[PDB]
């Protein structure tokens, strides 16, 4: 090959599963159940607080009501960190491996049958009277 | 010659801590209305 082969798995990430999924979902509920409880408009709110806490906290969703409710949002944000944190470790362990496994993978596969109809004039340097 | 062959636990695990730090805190959060509605 001409140069540097690698797979950059963009799409690769543990997300579009049911791996962290059912974490986020349970997260989120377990979240709207103490924003209820610590209750006692508020669904905006709430829902800007589930986005906001949980990707990052760059935007205005400033809205406390009472002590308990910061000790969840500081449960949430700890749980936030830890998440984004055990993120950046496994995309950094993603980038120590490496995939360059295959090109081709047989001799007949698709181009050695007519290389024009596949369109690259793959070379055939073969050797005159020889073994191959 | 044919072959026949984030992380869940993680994950579980910090749903399971999560949702006992958040039991806690609607356990406490009843018992500081009812102190306060007390006090």
């Amino acid at each position: 090959r001409s140069n540097g082969t690698v797979s950059p798995s963009a799409f690769l990430e543990p997300f579009s599963a049911s791996v962290w999924v059912m974490m986020f979902v349970m997260l989120l509920i377990v979240s709207a159940i103490a924003v209820f409880v610590f209750e006692y408009f508020t669904i905006g709110k709430a829902i800007w607080l589930l986005w906001g806490l949980v990707f990052n906290n760059s935007v205005p969703v400033q809205n406390p009501k009472g002590t308990t409710s910061k000790i969840m949002v500081s449960v949430w944000a700890f749980f936030a960190v830890i998440f984004l944190a055990s993120y950046t470790a496994n995309l950094a362990a993603f980038m120590i491996q490496e995939e360059f496994v295959d090109q081709v993978t047989g001799l007949s596969d698709k181009k050695f049958q007519r290389p024009h109809d596949y369109s690259p004039p793959f070379r055939f340097g073969t050797v005159p009277n020889g073994s191959t | 010659r044919y072959q026949e062959c984030l992380t869940f636990e993680n994950m579980a695990g910090v749903f399971m801590l999560v949702a006992g730090g958040i039991v806690a805190g609607i356990f406490l959060i009843f018992i500081e209305i009812a102190y306060k509605r007390h006090k």
